[PDB]
RNA sequence: UAGCUAGUAGGUGGGGUAACGGCUCACCUAGGCGACGAUCCCUAGCUGGUCUGAGAGGAUGACCAGCCACACUGGAACUGA
RNA sequence: CCCGCAGAAGAAGCACCGGCUAACUCCGUGCCAGCAGCCGCGGUAAUACGGAGGGUGCAAGCGUUAAUCGGAAUUACUGGGCGUAAAGCGCACGCAGGCGGUUUGUUAAGUCAGAUGUGAAAUCCCCGGGCUCAACCUGGGAACUGCAUCUGAUACUGGCAA
């Protein structure tokens, strides 16, 4: 099952997720099939909290990839943003 | 439009299949001197039409034996 | 025996400089023709012409400037042994620019600046300085 | 070299030997002294230096010298030993660590501690 | 006004019936800091002696250098004996990259940025003359299109 | 992490002023600065070229109050930054803020204003800033924080202050206790007797 | 360490596999590899990379990541995508 | 993270000082004890052993040992040699291999140019961004010098023909 989800690499205490579409079956913070953007829970709120590259997860959806939760809540925030 | 090795037959002893030598100019990795190197391949010849010293025009196939993955596409110029 | 006629050739013009010879011939090719026609038109010797038909001999005009031979070094690059290609980005220059190096391009014989400057690349004949 | 004859037979780089092969790439290893003695140094020189037999943990024994004025050692006496050859001395090439294991420090020294093994002066 | 600068003293000794007597050598090589530099060499019994007669035959012998805002150029590469000496003229701040017999040479000389190296044998008495000579025999651009009959951006550009 | 001995003994070691004191008196009314310290100062040393390098480099640092580990990394920055690496590396050794702080003249030394950095009294952008190396920036604002302004030390020095010269690149409002860094500081603004390319040879050796 | 190899090399046909295939058989042909180092011995997990070096290179493969192999030693299948 | 209290108050060691290599004298010792990376010290004023004073270098670290690269152009491809310093086989023929006079044509193998795909992410580098700075994290890019395919150039090397 193809799956978007975030990849925390970050520091301690600090983290900096990668979102990432991925087999599920590899590990989190290994093999990914593409990077489809990031998100900084810590923001300076001048930074760009969130960067999505919409269309290929569009692609990849559409392909059959599902979503984790806080990926789709993430492209929900920003579609709701704009 | 077709991937394609040219060489020249070799050995031709063994039934339906020949060796071909394919023959190349590399740079040498350190020193630099273009030496030739030659690469044998087990090639596939139904009718056994090639004969030893033909340069022959072979590409790429699917497993045909043990060793042979190799078919003869046409036959460039023999008997020398 | 004889196997590298321009090595020859820029073996004829060092020894000659260094004797202080004021011409010197040799037997003629079109290579060597395009080579003593670069340097010519580089300013590296006076003239050159080539004399007969069935056997060519092609003599250059060297040129002395304050007894000193304008030619420093002439040195063959790609020897017959090891061949010596460069790309268009990878062009050697001789003395930061104020040597010059042979090339020879699908284009014909022509200087590295020249070579460089039509974006081609090609094998390094000498170096001349 | 004509490079035809380095592309037969491609230069071969001499392999650095050991001057301690003793310690195994270890900086110290650990062994008993089975003999402590002392012996005359080359001809320039002229004294009485101390040394010791000692068998490594790996099975190695060689001899190992033991710095310093004043040691307790003893046959069965347990000490490390570290890289290091003394010149004015054929066949000894490693010292004994002052302060380490059973090796006690040298008796009232005041500079250059850390290399003998003495605890910092209470003044 | 010119800047001197010694480079190597050694003390030398010739053998005659009584024994051997000591004599000294001095090197040393004086500059305009402008691209003229000579190198001096003198004997004597005594070192403030032989330092004085160095230094007066420093100041003849010298030549001129047609230096680059402070740099060589062009690579260079001098030959005297087992010395072996590679030059190249290098950009502003890195200063003077060499051994010291090059060190001192090129320092009184004037080349403020120049990568320098030193191949065979380190011997300071000749490394000093093969530097010379190497930087002697270093042309100009404009000397160089004076021998080849044309301008200097016809060399250059 | 920072030298707390005698401070003359490095000025009289290097054989001039390292502006080690306030300056209110002259340094040679405060000790024999032409003599080196210790018994075997007066002799004097024909030094070698290493070790005329390791003087410069020693100066330099002395001068800053940096450490070894801090001015190599230093060096390696200025190293890296494109440029003449002794200008850079000049321009990053002035750009500490510390010494921003003395150039301003809110401490008589290097020493006084790094105090009055460690201990929350200069605020950068209206921010407290802790650490001595923190590097300013063109167009930045350094003040002194309300609460600490009336340190009798910092209206003390303003007098010293005014009495040296005065830094171009530097735009400092006394009354209000504020000041711009207009710009990095060149090579020519800054003493002429630091060879800096001594220190470009020792990291090079 | 100069020679090695009889399922070894190729072919027809049958069998087997998800799939090509000496993968396995029955028979026929007598070949295949090798001085551009086969075979044999010793040593070793490989790579992105890390250290060093002006660079080419030398060494190295801990931590992070990709791949492979093993799960007390030897062997075997079953369930199951 | 911020604010308040107290009080300089709770907090500096390690190696070296003959030359290489920055930093020197006195006392003790007397080729003994001892030091040492190499050269080397020590037999009666030892800047080299041990102690003190002074000094130099690093710094919450400092030294010693082990291992790799460097310096080492000391396996030299970039970048070495062989008359006497180590190094031309005793000599000749000759197969495989390496190289090959000059002109014309053709080939596009090598070679060059362009384009496409790919060269995982992280690491190195550049311009920035966020932790009070830095280490650290992070955005975009360059790079990953390669490999393969396609279309071109034809001077040089190769093939073929004369
Ligand atoms: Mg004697
Ligand atoms: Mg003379
Ligand atoms: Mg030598
Ligand atoms: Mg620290
Ligand atoms: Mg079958
Ligand atoms: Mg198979
Ligand atoms: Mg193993
Ligand atoms: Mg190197
Ligand atoms: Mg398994
Ligand atoms: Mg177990
Ligand atoms: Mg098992
Ligand atoms: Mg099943
Ligand atoms: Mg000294
Ligand atoms: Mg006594
Ligand atoms: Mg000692
Ligand atoms: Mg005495
Ligand atoms: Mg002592
Ligand atoms: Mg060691
Ligand atoms: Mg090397
Ligand atoms: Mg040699
Ligand atoms: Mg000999
Ligand atoms: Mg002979
Ligand atoms: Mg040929
Ligand atoms: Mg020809
Ligand atoms: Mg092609
Ligand atoms: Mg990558
Ligand atoms: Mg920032
Ligand atoms: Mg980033
Ligand atoms: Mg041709």
């Amino acid at each position: 099952m193809v799956t978007i989800r975030l990849a925390r690499h970050g520091a301690k205490k600090r983290p900096f997720y990668q979102v990432v579409v991925a087999d599920s079956r590899n590990a989190r913070n290994g093999r990914f099939i593409e990077r489809v953007g990031f998100f900084n829970p810590i923001a300076s709120e001048k930074e760009e909290g969130t960067r999505l590259d919409l269309d290929r997860i569009a692609h990849w959806v559409g392909q059959g990839a599902t979503i984790s939760d806080r990926v789709a809540a993430l492209i929900k925030e920003v579609n709701k943003a704009a | 439009k077709i991937r394609t090795l040219q060489g020249r037959v070799v050995s031709d002893k063994m039934e339906k299949s020949i060796v071909v030598a394919i023959e190349r100019f590399v740079k040498h990795p350190i020193y630099g001197k273009f030496i030739k190197r030659t690469t044998k391949l087990h090639v596939h010849d139904e009718n056994n039409e090639c004969g030893i010293g033909d340069v022959v025009e072979i590409r790429e196939c699917r497993p045909l034996s043990k060793t042979k993955s190799w078919t003869l596409v046409r036959v460039v110029e023999k008997a020398v | 025996s004889m196997q590298d006629p321009i090595a020859d050739m820029l073996t004829r013009i060092r020894n000659g400089q260094a004797a202080n010879k004021a011409a010197v011939t040799m037997p003629s090719s079109k290579l060597k023709v395009a080579i003593a026609n670069v340097l010519k038109e580089e300013g590296f010797i006076e003239d050159f012409k080539v004399e007969g038909d069935t056997k060519p001999e092609l003599e250059l005009t060297l040129k002395y400037f304050q007894g000193k031979a304008v030619v420093e070094s002439i040195q063959r690059v790609s020897r017959p042994g090891l061949r010596i290609y460069k790309r268009k980005d990878e062009l050697p220059k001789v003395m930061a620019g104020l040597g010059i190096a042979v090339v020879s391009t699908s284009k014909g014989v022509m200087t590295d600046r020249a070579a460089r400057q039509a974006g081609l690349g090609g094998e390094i004949i000498c170096y001349v300085a | 070299a004509t490079v035809n004859q380095l592309v037969r037979k491609p230069r071969a780089r001499k392999v650095a030997k050991s001057n301690v092969p003793a310690l195994e790439a270890c900086p110290q290893k650990r062994g008993v002294c089975t003999r402590v003695y002392t012996t005359t140094p080359k001809k320039p020189n002229s004294a009485l230096r101390k040394v010791c037999r000692v068998r490594l943990t790996n099975g190695f024994e060689v001899t190992s010298y033991i710095g310093g004025e004043g040691h307790n050692l003893q046959e069965h006496s347990v000490i490390l030993i570290r890289g290091g050859r003394v010149k004015d001395l054929p066949g000894v090439r490693y010292h004994t660590v002052r302060g380490a294991l059973d090796c006690s420090g040298v008796k009232d020294r005041k500079q250059a501690r850390s290399k003998y093994g003495v605890k910092r002066p209470k003044a | 006004e010119l800047q001197e600068k010694l480079i190597a003293v050694n003390r030398v000794s010739k053998t005659v019936k009584g024994g051997r007597i000591f004599s000294f050598t001095a090197l040393t090589v004086v500059g305009d800091g402008n691209g003229r530099v000579g190198f001096g060499y003198g004997k004597a019994r005594e070192v403030p002696a032989a330092i004085q007669k160095a230094m007066e035959k420093a100041r003849r012998n010298m030549i001129n250098v047609a230096l680059n805002n402070g740099t060589l150029q062009h690579p260079v590469k001098g030959v005297h004996t087992g010395s072996r000496v590679f030059m190249q003229p290098a950009s502003e701040g890195t200063g003077i990259i060499a051994g010291g017999a090059m060190r001192a040479v090129l320092e009184v000389a004037g080349v403020h940025n120049v990568l320098a190296k030193a191949y065979g044998s380190t011997n300071p008495i000749n490394v000093v003359r093969a530097t010379i000579d190497g930087l002697e025999n270093m042309n100009s651009p404009e000397m160089v299109a004076a021998k080849r009959g044309k301008s200097v951006e016809e060399i250059l550009g | 992490a920072r030298y707390l001995g005698p401070k003359l003994k490095l000025s009289r070691r290097e054989g001039t002023d390292l502006f080690l004191k306030s300056d209110v008196r002259a340094i040679d009314t405060k000790c024999k600065i032409e003599q080196a310290p210790g018994q075997h100062g007066a002799r004097k040393p024909r030094l070698s070229d290493y070790g005329v390098q390791l003087r410069e480099k020693q100066k330099v640092r002395r001068i800053y109050g940096v450490l070894e580990r801090q001015f190599r990394n230093y060096y390696k920055e200025a190293a890296r930054l494109k440029g003449n690496t002794g200008e850079n590396l000049l321009a990053l050794l002035e750009g500490r803020l510390d010494n921003v702080v003395y150039r301003m003249g809110f401490g008589a030394t290097r020493a006084e204003a790094r105090q009055l950095v460690s201990h929350k009294a200069i605020m950068v952008n209206g921010r407290v800033v802790n650490i001595a190396s923190y590097q300013v920036s063109p167009n930045d604002v350094v003040s002194i924080r309300e609460k600490a302004k009336k340190q009798s030390r910092v209206k003390a020095a303003l007098e010293l202050a005014e009495q040296r010269e005065k830094p171009t690149w530097l735009e400092v409002d006394a009354g209000k206790m504020e000041g711009t860094f207009k710009r990095k500081p060149e090579r020519s603004d800054l003493s002429a007797d630091i060879n800096e390319h001594l220190i470009v040879e020792l990291y090079s050796k």
